[PDB]
């Protein structure tokens, strides 16, 4: 893994051309996440 | 020293992560390629992961964190999706789990719409989408995302397509 900016503990991809898309987020170190919950799902067919 | 423990659907807890799942479903610029086409899950199952030890290798880095940045851990709760939950959800994240080609460099990514971590959960691109049937957009297969806990701090800002 890379490193993150100096003086930041991680980066924040703000969307900047899709009005709809949500922030997407980078950690550089294994231990700034907690896998709190595993979500068993299917994705639907539309109708 | 992972445990998973099942959440009822009765429960507020599976009901408010449910709510986040399918409440940040958005169409994507790929039509479907890498993840399916749907606005909608069938959650088959939500379970609460238990390790001790990894939990408290998270609060002991939210602490460091947060006295970086005037007692701020700057924590979210966003989804994730890798062929490798299974590892993730018994060692933990680590190097092995980042994204090396990632558009802001070889690190761990997150997301807070679930289907764009949906587009991971086979691989990069979807890969060759689930194993059984060779296909990203199965509604047949089983899926897993995480909802992971996550220690931003102070976060580099970047704009971007
Ligand atoms: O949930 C995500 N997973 C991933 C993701 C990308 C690559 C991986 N790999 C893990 C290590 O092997 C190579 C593939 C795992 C997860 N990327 C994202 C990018 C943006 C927003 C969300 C995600
Ligand atoms: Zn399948």
């Amino acid at each position: 893994m890379a490193h993150s900016p100096p003086g930041h503990h991680s980066v924040t991809g703000r969307p900047s051309v899709n009005g709809l898309a949500l922030a997407e987020y980078v950690i550089y170190r294994g231990e700034q996440a907690y896998p709190e919950y595993l979500i068993t799902y299917q994705i639907m067919r539309p109708e | 020293g992972t445990i998973l423990i099942d959440l009822s659907p009765d429960d507020k807890e599976f009901q408010s992560v449910e709510e986040e799942m399918q409440s940040t479903v958005r169409e994507h610029r790929d039509g479907g390629h890498a993840g399916g086409i749907f606005n909608r899950y069938n959650i088959l199952k939500i379970q609460k992961v238990c390790n001790k030890k990894l939990w408290e290798r998270y609060t002991h880095r939210r602490k460091e964190v947060s006295e970086e940045n005037h007692n701020h851990a700057n924590e979210r709760m966003l989804f994730h999706g890798s062929p490798f939950v299974n590892a993730i959800i018994h060692k933990g994240f680590d190097e092995r789990h980042a994204y090396i080609g990632g558009m802001f460099g070889a690190g761990i990514y997150f997301a807070e719409n679930s289907s764009k971590s949906n587009q991971y959960v086979y691989g990069i691109g979807g890969g060759t989408g689930c194993p059984v049937h060779k296909d990203r957009s199965c509604y047949i297969c089983h899926r897993q995302l995480l909802f992971c806990r996550v220690t931003l701090g102070k976060s580099f800002l970047q704009f971007s397509a």
